[PDB]
């Protein structure tokens, strides 16, 4: 098959650096007509993607000289001399050249903050829940950078990973730093044969895990 | 230049998913329309592309069950695909094939479609109280289908609030947000958590209260 590599997955910038993505194709995406079918595009949240570059070079309408394309064959490259806030989002490149046209997997261009670590808040069931037949523990991890994180949960300090559901929010608007929630579910029956419930959270900003826990008592 | 789509939105699996684009300001017989959808799972995927001269071309992983046709005259292009599965779930689009450069350029908005056998349910709202700073929060459990809003007293607290993507369980959307707010203002003042379920027409409003 036609496989599209994008590189890097995320790219971290500061506004006014230089960026340059990169877009690899398991094939020559040079077409039996002479041209080179492949594009970039921008994608911003809530949006549909949008066209920068068609044809390796070519900057499509309204689209700032800052941004260019080159490369040729197999490899690809968009570059932005000078990164601002609205170019910010998902860069995808898309190749029409080889039928099915496909999409690389996309770059995220991401704005770059200090490190920061977790705020880590753990809750136990409400008994509201417990009184409907459930139990669910929940933990938020809010306000970090970077977004790679790791978290972990302890039931009488053993290690569970079945019946955890982890959702993560978007770089964040105003401080640009990333929140998890991590849900840990268990039936009624499990909560209440055990006491010790621990979330712990490893990020780079702490050699040591931060770790919060509670006793159902 | 203007796309439209036009979707059913909630689709049953095993069933059939129609769409039609609606185009204006140029002609279907100058342009050809491609359908690409979007989901989190498989990214941006090309389903397959209807030629201003009216042939197609499909995606050969969906062409068993994708169909794609236009009435030039009405400046419309039917989507149809049959057998739907849940992981077909996702934002469909149609745009527009720039000619000889082969890239889409006009978008229409795209149309949201979730594929699943769930019926409407209202979500169960859970507070979350602590078993400087205090952070609160709030499990909404349980609701189909997406999406549920939730607000902090209302919508009068809305800094140090984090809403985070639902997730699927059991079929069932569950989704949590959690609140910041200095310990100096929980619980003297009143904290609530306030979640609104367009589609089973509900509104919870939860106070959040010091456990035991």
């Amino acid at each position: 098959e036609l496989v599209m590599t994008q590189s890097p997955l995320s790219l971290p910038v500061s506004l006014g650096d230089q960026a340059s993505i990169s877009c690899r194709s398991s094939q020559s995406l040079v077409h039996s007509s002479g041209n080179t079918y492949l594009h970039w595009y921008l994608q911003k949240p809530g949006q549909s993607p949008k066209l920068l570059i068609y044809k390796v070079s070519n900057r499509f309408s309204g689209v700032p000289d800052r941004f260019s394309g080159s490369g040729s064959g197999t490899d690809f490259t968009l570059t932005i001399s000078r990164v601002e806030a609205e170019d910010l989002g998902v860069y995808y490149c898309f190749q029409s050249s080889h039928v099915p046209l496909t999409f690389g997997a996309g770059t995220k261009l991401e704005l770059k903050r200090a490190d920061a670590a977790p705020t880590v808040s753990i809750f136990p069931p409400s008994s509201e829940q417990l009184t409907s037949g459930g139990a669910s523990v929940v933990c938020f991890l809010n306000n970090f950078y970077p977004k790679d994180i790791n978290v972990k949960w302890k039931i009488d300090g053993s290690e569970r990973q079945n019946g955890v559901l982890n959702s993560w929010t978007d770089q964040d608007s105003k401080d640009s730093t990333y929140s998890m929630s991590s849900t840990l579910t268990l039936t009624k029956d499990e909560y209440e044969r055990h006491n010790s419930y621990t979330c712990e959270a490893t990020h780079k900003t702490s050699t040591s895990p931060i770790v919060k826990s509670f006793n159902r008592n | 230049q203007l796309l439209e789509e036009s979707g059913p939105g909630l689709v049953q699996p095993s069933q059939s998913l129609s769409i039609t684009c609606t185009v204006s300001g140029f002609s279907l017989t100058s342009y050809g329309v491609h359908w690409v959808r979007q989901s989190p799972g498989k990214g941006l995927e090309w389903l397959g592309v209807i030629w201003s001269g009216g042939s197609t071309d499909y995606n050969a992983a969906f062409i068993s069950r994708l169909s794609i046709s236009k009435d030039n005259s009405k400046s419309q292009v039917f989507f149809k695909m049959n057998s739907l599965q849940a992981d077909d779930t996702a934002i469909y689009y149609c745009a527009r094939n720039r000619g000889y450069s082969y890239a889409m350029d006009s978008w229409g908005q795209g149309t949201s479609v979730t594929v699943s056998s769930a019926k409407t349910t209202p979500p169960s709202v859970y507070p979350l109280a602590p078993g400087s700073m205090v952070t609160l929060g709030c499990l909404v459990k349980g609701y189909f289908p997406e999406p549920v809003t939730v607000t902090w007293n209302s919508g009068s607290l809305s800094s140090g609030v984090h809403t985070f993507p639902a997730v699927l369980q059991s079929d069932l959307y569950t989704l949590s947000s959690s609140v910041t707010v200095p310990s100096s203002t929980w619980p003297s003042e009143t904290v609530t958590c306030n979640v609104a379920h367009p589609a089973s027409s509900t509104k919870v409003d939860k106070k959040i209260v010091p456990r035991d």
